[PDB]
Formats: structure tokens, C-alpha cells, sequence
């Protein structure tokens, strides 16, 4: 099952976030998401920031593990997941120290957004497995996964620096 | 008997009038027993060109489609077909779609993976809850209300949470949740 079962725990974890996002934005879209004290914006930014980017990093890596390296693909969605836990604690506190609502709805949404394409690039990487004898099928829904992922890093990325600008944070 | 007036007048007008949403093929195959409701029989001579009028035959957001070629085909299908059981048909047809009897609304959803909502027709039934397709309207999705755990609308938004039935909650922008929760309250405490 090789690879095979760092998926499966790698996609709980990631269902887990994303439940951990949708109560954020159920509190939130009801002006009940409480402000997260004891840490500052900076460092809840700078937390979200890191992690965008270490995600980033990993995509291309995971997705080409996935066409050839069954032993390879099973480190890197369990590295690809291990990022998520702390992106999804920052994102909330981050966006419970929002003060503009919708600015505050978008990180959240497009924190999901991320998490969902990085649940698909999962599905599609971990049915892909280390075997290369993969259909074309299972090809063109990897590339589109990553595709969908690297759009998901962009939006989130620029509505981080403009909340980054809303409250000072450098 | 004179209720089959009644039930057909009541499926037909729900249909025009965009109460009971169908897809444009199944809006034509309507307009067709409707045809030989008001037409009697198809005659190729009479039942022409513009010969219809479509703002009584379609609901509004087909009347622009350029049916007529198809309802022409529904109604020359039904041949010398009565009244009586032309009207039974339709009936027999608008109770035939898993759409029928269904109270809807139109949301929005997120696209999964990507920062873009798209339009939805919500519906709720007495059974389920279910995902259709603003234009086809395919059913693309059901739900048991029997898997449906909890739920929360805001001024904004619903959502609904399946427990373990499946992985995330599904959410929609409205500013009909209430309703819409009320609804799904409502069936759910008489299944008890």
C-alpha cells in the first residue's frame, strides 16, 4: 500500500482543516469569530505567509513524485499536509483580527479554496500512486489539479498582502 | 373526471410561471401536450410559423430560445390524441420529474478548488435536499434528509452539516436561509 496510506491520512487532515475553516466562516459570516488574543497580527501573518509558501514550494515536487515514485509521493503529501494544520490555526486567528467583515470572509474563503485544491491535487496524486503506467486520464486530472492549486496560492497570496496593508503588518 | 382540468391547469401554470423548473427539452415536450390541449390535433397547414405565441407556452427564461421547431414535434407526436388524455399526460409527465413538488431557491455556490460562485437551484423536499443546475436543471445532487445533522442559516448564508455522511459542510450565499431552514426544520421534526 505503498505511499498509499500517507494519502489517506494526509486527505483526513486536510478534511479536518477545512471543517476547522467552514465553523471560522459560520461564526464569522454571524459576527460571533471571537478575536484570537495572545498573539499579535504580525506573527498570525507571518505564520499564513509561510506556510502559502511552503505549500507553494511543494506542489510540482508532490504532483512529479506522483508520475514515477511511489516511496517519494508518501513523504511529500504527509510534508504537503503537515503545512496545513498551521496555515488553518493562522488563517482563523488572522481573520478573527480582521476588522473589515469581508475582508475578514475572504481570507477564510480563500484559505478553503486553497485547502480544496489541495485535497483534489491529493485525490488525483495518491489514485496516480508511484506507477507511471497511469492512464492519460489520470494525467491530465493531475496537471489540472496542480494547475487549480497554483491559482489558489495566487488569489490567497495577493488578498494576504492587502489585509497585510489594512492592518500595518510588515 | 373535471379535476383532471383542475390538476392539469395546476401543473401547467407552475411550469410557466417558473414555480416547478424544468429543462428546456422537457418545457417543448410540455408546450407539445399543451398544443393538443388548445389545438386539438396538429395540422402542418394551420400549426405553422409564428403561429404560436411562446410567452404562453414556455416559461420566461425559454421563450427567447427558439422552440418552436420541437414543441411543433410534441404536438405532431401526439397525433389524434383527446383533450382528456392529453392533459393526463402532462400531468403524468410534470409528476414524472424529480424536480416536481419541489420548493426551490436560487443561491450560490462556491466552486470547489477555485474563489468563483456559481448560481444553484437549492430544492427541499420532504425526502431530501437536493443540488440542481440553474440552466439544465439536472439534479446533480440528493441528500436524505435523514443525513442531515445540523444546519445553520445567517442574514447571508445556509449551511448544512451531513456529520458522517461526508467530508465538509455544504454552504451557499442566500438571503432566504431562514426560510429555507424552516423549511428543512419543519420536515425533519415530522419525520419523528
Amino acid at each position: 500500500a505503498p505511499g498509499q496510506l500517507e494519502c489517506e491520512t494526509a486527505i483526513a487532515a486536510l478534511n479536518s482543516c477545512l471543517r476547522d475553516l467552514d465553523q471560522a466562516s459560520l461564526a464569522a459570516v454571524s459576527q460571533q469569530l471571537a478575536p484570537r488574543e495572545g498573539i499579535s497580527q504580525e506573527a498570525l501573518h507571518t505564520q499564513m505567509l509561510t506556510a502559502v509558501q511552503e505549500i507553494s514550494h511543494l506542489i510540482e515536487p508532490l504532483a512529479s513524485a506522483a508520475r514515477a515514485e511511489a516511496s517519494q509521493l508518501g513523504h511529500k503529501v504527509s510534508q504537503m499536509a503537515q503545512y496545513f494544520e498551521p496555515l488553518t490555526l493562522a488563517a482563523v486567528g488572522a481573520a478573527s483580527k480582521t476588522l473589515s467583515h469581508p475582508q475578514q470572509m475572504a481570507l477564510l474563503d480563500q484559505t478553503k479554496t486553497l485547502a480544496e485544491s489541495a485535497l483534489q491535487l491529493l485525490y488525483t496524486a495518491k489514485e496516480a500512486g508511484g506507477n507511471p503506467k497511469q492512464a492519460a486520464h489520470t494525467q491530465e486530472a493531475l496537471e489540472e489539479a496542480v494547475q487549480m492549486m497554483t491559482e489558489a496560492v495566487e488569489d490567497l497570496t495577493t488578498t494576504l498582502n492587502e489585509a497585510a496593508s489594512a492592518a500595518g503588518v510588515v | 373526471p373535471v379535476q383532471l382540468n383542475l390538476l392539469y391547469v395546476q401543473a401547467r401554470d407552475d411550469i410557466l410561471n417558473g414555480s416547478h423548473p424544468v429543462s428546456f427539452d422537457k418545457a417543448c415536450e410540455f408546450a407539445g401536450f399543451q398544443c393538443q390541449i388548445q389545438f386539438g390535433p396538429h395540422n402542418e397547414q394551420k400549426h405553422k410559423a409564428g403561429f404560436l405565441d411562446l410567452k404562453d407556452f414556455l416559461p420566461k427564461e425559454y421563450v427567447k430560445q427558439k422552440g418552436e421547431r420541437k414543441i411543433f414535434q410534441a404536438h405532431k407526436n401526439c397525433g389524434q390524441m383527446s383533450e382528456i388524455e392529453a392533459k393526463v399526460r402532462y400531468v403524468k409527465l410534470a409528476r414524472s420529474l424529480k424536480t416536481y413538488g419541489v420548493s426551490f431557491f436560487l443561491v450560490k455556490e462556491k466552486m470547489k478548488g477555485k474563489n468563483k460562485l456559481v448560481p444553484r437551484l437549492l430544492g427541499i423536499t420532504k425526502e431530501c435536499v437536493m443540488r440542481v443546475d440553474e440552466k439544465t436543471k439536472e439534479v446533480i445532487q440528493e441528500w436524505s434528509l435523514t443525513n442531515i445533522k445540523r444546519w445553520a442559516a445567517s442574514p447571508k448564508s445556509f449551511t448544512l452539516d451531513f456529520g458522517d455522511y461526508q467530508d465538509g459542510y455544504y454552504s451557499v450565499q442566500t438571503t432566504e436561509g431562514e426560510q429555507i431552514a424552516q423549511l428543512i426544520a419543519g420536515y425533519i421534526d415530522i419525520i419523528l
